[PDB]
């Protein structure tokens, strides 16, 4: 019986995370998610994006 | 879908897919290779592979982000405009950034100088040396 409830809370948390007892869990996940992550160099993004858009236009030309 | 829109050859839709997913692909790769340059290169290759196979991306339970991750995983394990642009990727850091800001972003010499922390004189010299280098290795 108590096995299907553990399944339900898990699914509620999953759904809450997408949106973002359970409020503490979300706060912890947000805490982890709010830490700085490595970032692709902005000027590298410019060139890669242009390369991809061009490759596409080359595929469709 | 944006994916469904790219599969219609709307090139900008694929650009948007890059916007949405590039940092996640990069971060997956970053910790698995030796050096930022390699991580950047394999990020580019991951998207290029997805693009080249995008006409096959039609199986039942497909997920685009998951597909990108699995492609990058494969690449790490196995680790004209296209020529113009891959030539740009070969320039040294200073020359690459200069041409990207000036010509790909359309920043003026003055705007570029402000971003790069150089004087406009140094930018005029730099953009000259950068385009001359593209002229040789291309």
């Amino acid at each position: 019986i108590a096995n299907v409830s553990a399944h339900r809370r898990a699914n509620a948390f999953a759904q809450a995370l997408e949106d973002r007892e359970q409020g503490k869990l979300l706060a912890l996940a947000s805490g982890l998610g709010d830490l700085p992550k490595p970032q692709l160099d902005p000027e590298v993004k410019v060139v890669q994006r242009a390369q991809l858009v061009a490759a596409m236009e080359a595929m469709l030309m | 879908d944006l994916v469904d829109r790219a599969q219609a050859g709307e090139a900008e839709a694929f650009g948007r897919l890059y916007d949405q997913y590039s940092d996640t692909v990069y971060r997956y790769i970053y910790y698995r290779v030796g050096g930022k340059a390699t991580a950047e290169d394999l990020t580019s290759e991951t998207f290029l592979r997805a693009l080249r196979r995008i006409s096959t991306f039609t199986w039942q339970g497909r997920d685009f982000g998951a597909w990108l991750v699995t492609i990058a995983r494969n690449l790490v394990a196995d680790h004209s405009n296209a020529a113009l642009l891959d030539a740009v990727r070969r320039l040294n850091p200073q020359q690459q950034e200069c041409v990207t800001l000036r010509f790909l972003q359309g920043l003026s010499v003055a705007e570029t100088a402000r971003v790069m922390g150089k004087n406009e004189g140094a930018i005029k010299t730099l953009q000259y040396r950068a385009v001359r280098t593209l002229a040789r290795l291309l």
